[PDB]
DNA sequence: ATCAATATCCACCTGCAGATTCTACCAAAAGTGTATTTGGAAACTGCTCCATCAAAAGGCATGTTCAGCTGAATTCAGCTGAACATGCCTTTTGATGGAGCAGTTTCCAAATACACTTTTGGTAGAATCTGCAGGTGGATATTGAT
DNA sequence: ATCAATATCCACCTGCAGATTCTACCAAAAGTGTATTTGGAAACTGCTCCATCAAAAGGCATGTTCAGCTGAATTCAGCTGAACATGCCTTTTGATGGAGCAGTTTCCAAATACACTTTTGGTAGAATCTGCAGGTGGATATTGAT
């Protein structure tokens, strides 16, 4: 699934973050890190999940797993 | 027979990805990255379509700005191509290693 | 009637009060404090929307959406220290590309 | 229940703005910011008040966490704006 | 007068227990002070947090334990979170 | 009268924990188990690093643990270096580490 | 009293040089030592400033160790062995 | 007469000072700048010798770290001489500017 | 630089339709009044510890010389990654209907908060003990010239 | 492949600064007995959340071709490191007055706690509007080429 995060993505990834050339290298790079981000925030809001003793993650267990990693995101419950 | 010179077209998709605010991320392949990636923390979860909407905010504004970093080191080094030891330098600097 | 009004704020002194007591800050919570914490929120909101309604209007748009408060918070060099580690969900980025990626 | 911050950011919108109107989601990023700010000052005024072992948070507090946080500008303007608000207050 | 409190004698204690014939300098005490009361406040603000996002006003062992699983990666966590659950069963046994 | 901490098995102060968890503008109640699991939390970690810390002390033929063994101690653990990776130890230096490209050819 | 100027050069050379050297440098371009002291100088203001402001809401005139262990804790710059 | 060649006293410097702890800034000029810089802020000021200590503690470990990052960056770059914009640019991933 | 073609990009105007906005009514806060509580400002004052000052001295800072070798040009070729058009497939979209399940609401028993009385564990000094910081010796590398 | 010069160990010796232990009051844990809750354990709604369908409309995967960027190789001016002479100024030891922390009390202005009343903000079906997204048609920007 780590694959289905297809090249042209990280393309358009990159060039919104001022890339012209980009090695070929560059794409599994990103995907290896691009996983370590989502295990880190998806992890905490699941512990903040199985503390409230649901099945569902929440919004707002995902705006509170990121402020935690100093990661605050506005528009989605503070 | 018309054909851009190396480097032209991803100048024009700097200037246009920076001027958007979609997300460049496919929606579906994305969200069963994140169940599965859930699934080896606890089983048989339900997602808000709203924690998978703000996990991929995150996630997309979060390699943008790893990608500016990347590339002020890439700079750095006399070059105008990004590898993985940019992404490495950035990411080591960040503390994140 | 209202603490607000004889403060004279838009914002709601009374739920800042309300909110303090019950936010596990301090035992007690002096009088003036929700009033001098409302006007602060109330400031720093009234300063965004200005700058974000220029952006709109920059735009040829009348209704602010999340970009126009991107654009507003990084083109303000404080709005930006204040906010360094936040994100605004669908708020991209600023246009800007190296002197050194241009053609020529 | 569930209650916002909606209606006050909408007020002061039309005090700077009259003419202008504003997305759902731009005013869900305005209730983020709003709360954000909120737990920054009070978390800052709580710990004021427990390095100088007080019970109680005042203006006092959240002046200085206003000028601890905020950098001033633009925190001179919020310190002008929150003595403003308090003397208006204490005079009625 | 002015009377103030430390961990020093539990660390001292704790410091026999794994290395009975080393002692430790005072600036490496005032250095272990800094930790726990750091540690201390880490784990009690988070659990703090729990609290008040599941509109409780009780902060129980779940929450210092959910809290110390949030804040300590991995085996630290591990270890910790059978300590703790370990000397709370005890102190229930009266 | 027996102790809390005895009741719980600990050398850490079961009851000066649960007053500064009080004390603290934490939460409204404080339940008797947390101030038990919290006192068993911080007295693991600090065994952990205890443990280490007089490890490098034998290393360095020292009888007393003094500020630097705890930086090793930290430093050369994984995880006691993530815990404390935005943390300054005052006299503690920092680990031996030269970049290899800079060692002569 | 007497007056206070100029002591950022009393940030001598050798002295960023051991420092440069406890981080590992092996060699420092004869701009380095200028763009030190202005750093430094910048992270000194911030703490300074940020601890002073403890001082002054506390009603004291002596800028104490725990006013600047709160000043490097809100910078995020934590230090272990003057917190109490 | 005998000569180290260039770079050898340099490396027994890096063994030297990464072995021991001491603060390497002079005590008394750098209490003397904290007081400037405090002055300039707010007059009639005194200090517990401890918080001039702590401060440059601080200080001290603040500028070893940015020297390690700044050493990654001028090694990044291919080279070995630590230069102001290998400084700039850790600042600037550190995102301290 | 200015000939000609291919695409790109930019304005002006257009009409839906997805979201705003404006209008219409009920519990939960917000304001008031009344009666106690109490935190911490004010007024001395005991007593650390901060700012200065004197003085002698040796560890270091400053400046200078000299050349080793580093960084910054310059060149160049192989080959990596950009631009294509071509192809086919996985994402998207949008319901229907099923259901798993956050969120209410009604609980009572376990557990928490009070609140005085009785104990004892810890803190602040004296008192007693001892790692180790330097200081001096010759082993044992380590470097750098031939 | 060997000296020589110099730096680096490493172990052995020893009292002094700093630690470990010894002693007495008091703030603070502990015990016991009361009087509030808390938030769990059940039984039930209504949301929202998967699971599928089933079209097409994109957007991605693939192979071609080469432009141009990265990296390797060579040079060399001059920057920066090493070593040295000189002598300043930081350190260290120690003393002194007094600023200004910090510890006790006293005790009013301002806090928390009710109990009652009255207002507001959130909700869910009301009525328009802002821009999206397509339409041109007109310059613009790129890139090839007498």
């Amino acid at each position: 699934n780590i694959q289905g995060i297809t090249k042209p993505a990280i393309r358009r990834l990159a060039r919104r973050g001022g890339v012209k050339r980009i090695s070929g290298l560059i794409y599994e790079e990103t995907r290896g890190v691009l996983k370590v981000f989502l295990e880190n925030v998806i992890r905490d809001a699941v512990t903040y999940t199985e503390h409230a003793k649901r099945k569902t993650v929440t919004a707002m267990d995902v705006v509170y797993a990121l402020k935690r990693q100093g990661r605050t995101l506005y528009g989605f419950g503070g | 027979p018309h054909r851009y010179r190396p480097g032209t077209v991803a100048l024009r998709e700097i200037r246009r990805y920076q001027k958007s605010t979609e997300l460049l991320i496919r929606k579906l392949p994305f969200q069963r990255l994140v169940r599965e990636i859930a699934q080896d923390f606890k089983t048989d979860l339900r997602f808000q379509s709203a924690a998978i909407g703000a996990l991929q905010e995150a996630s997309e504004a979060y390699l943008v700005g790893l990608f500016e970093d990347t590339n002020l080191c890439a700079i750095h080094a006399k070059r105008v191509t990004i590898m993985p030891k940019d992404i490495q330098l950035a990411r080591r600097i960040r503390g994140e290693r | 009637k209202t603490r607000s009004s004889r403060a004279g704020l838009q914002f709601p002194v009374g739920r800042v009060h309300r909110l303090l007591r019950k936010g596990n800050y301090s035992e007690r919570v002096g009088a003036g404090a929700p009033v001098y914490l409302a006007a602060v929120l109330e400031y720093l909101t009234a300063e965004i929307l200005e700058l974000a309604g220029n952006a709109a209007r920059d735009n040829k748009k009348t209704r602010i959406i999340p970009r126009h408060l991107q654009l507003a918070i990084r083109n303000d060099e404080e709005l930006n220290k204040l906010l360094g580690r936040v994100t605004i969900a669908q708020g991209g980025v600023l246009p800007n590309i190296q002197a050194v990626l241009l053609p020529k | 229940r569930k209650e916002s911050y909606s209606i006050y950011v909408y007020k002061v919108l039309k005090q700077v703005h009259p003419d202008t109107g504003i997305s759902s989601k731009a005013m869900g990023i305005m209730n983020s910011f709003v709360n954000d700010i909120f737990e920054r000052i009070a978390s800052e005024a709580s710990r004021l008040a427990h390095y100088n072992k007080r019970s109680t948070i005042t203006s006092r507090e959240v002046q200085t966490a206003v000028r601890l946080l905020l950098p001033g500008e633009l925190a001179k303007h919020a310190v002008s704006e929150g003595t403003k608000a308090v003397t208006k207050y204490t005079s009625s």
